[PDB]
């Protein structure tokens, strides 16, 4: 009840799967050597070849 | 106009411009664009040019 601290493991699994999934959601606005990060604006500004 | 040396520097803002009743015209000698589509220029709204 009082001393805390004491239940690393699960703590630690959990946070290991939240922080990949969050890295992998942010991964998504990178701009990978393109001009735009968002796919709408590339094929509304720039001719489909 | 000026020279090569003493290019004119323009500010065009603040209005509603039109490149297509441009684009049709047959005088020009050429006319050749980069990073857009010529045919999507009657929809994209920018700041200053
Ligand atoms: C200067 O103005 C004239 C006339 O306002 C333009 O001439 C136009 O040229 C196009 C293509 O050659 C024609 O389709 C139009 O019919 C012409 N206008 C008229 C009223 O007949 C000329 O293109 C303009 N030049 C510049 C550099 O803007």
């Amino acid at each position: 009840s009082s001393t805390a601290s004491a239940l690393g493991k699960l703590q630690d699994v959990v946070n290991q799967n939240a922080q990949a999934l969050n890295t992998l959601v942010k991964q998504l606005s990178s701009n990978f050597g393109a001009i735009s990060s968002v796919l709408n604006d590339i094929l509304s500004r720039l001719d489909p070849p | 106009f000026a020279s090569v040396y003493a290019w004119n520097r323009k500010r065009i803002s603040n209005c509603v411009a039109d490149y297509s009743v441009l684009y049709n015209s047959a005088s020009f000698s050429t006319f050749k664009c980069y990073g857009v589509s010529p045919t999507k220029l009657n929809d994209l709204c920018f700041t200053n040019v």
